[PDB]
């Protein structure tokens, strides 16, 4: 709930991060939508 | 006059509802004016 930039695993960006309720699969680990834009991340240390 | 209007009025709502597609004039729109937002962004991934 603050604009950061970021970078998760490699994978660099910027926004505000927030909790979700999406689930993602067991071996995905970055949400991408129609626009092919990164618009979700699972955190590698809680895994949420 | 009344009855034959009643009845043609009533087929009107029908058109909509059972689908016919005439909508289609609104609905090429918004999907002509879409695909241009998605081509526009996508192209930012292409290496130029
Ligand atoms: C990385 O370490 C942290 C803590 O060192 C792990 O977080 C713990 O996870 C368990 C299970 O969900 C919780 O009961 C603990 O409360 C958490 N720790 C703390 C300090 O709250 C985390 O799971 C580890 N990550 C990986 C991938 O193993
Ligand atoms: C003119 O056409 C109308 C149809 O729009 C006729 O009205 C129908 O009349 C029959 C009996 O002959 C009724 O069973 C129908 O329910 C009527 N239809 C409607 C929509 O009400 C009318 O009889 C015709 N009259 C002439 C003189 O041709």
């Amino acid at each position: 709930n603050k604009c950061v930039n970021f970078n998760f695993n490699g994978l660099t960006g910027t926004g505000v991060l927030t909790e979700s309720n999406k689930k993602f699969l067991p071996f995905q680990q970055f949400g991408r939508d129609i626009d092919d834009t990164t618009d979700a991340v699972r955190d590698p240390q809680t895994l949420e | 006059i009344a009855n034959q209007f009643n009845s043609a009025i009533g087929k009107i709502q029908d058109s909509l509802s059972s689908t016919a597609s005439a909508l289609g004039k609104l609905q090429d729109v918004v999907n002509q004016n879409a695909q241009a937002l998605n081509t526009l962004v996508k192209q930012l991934s292409s290496n130029f």
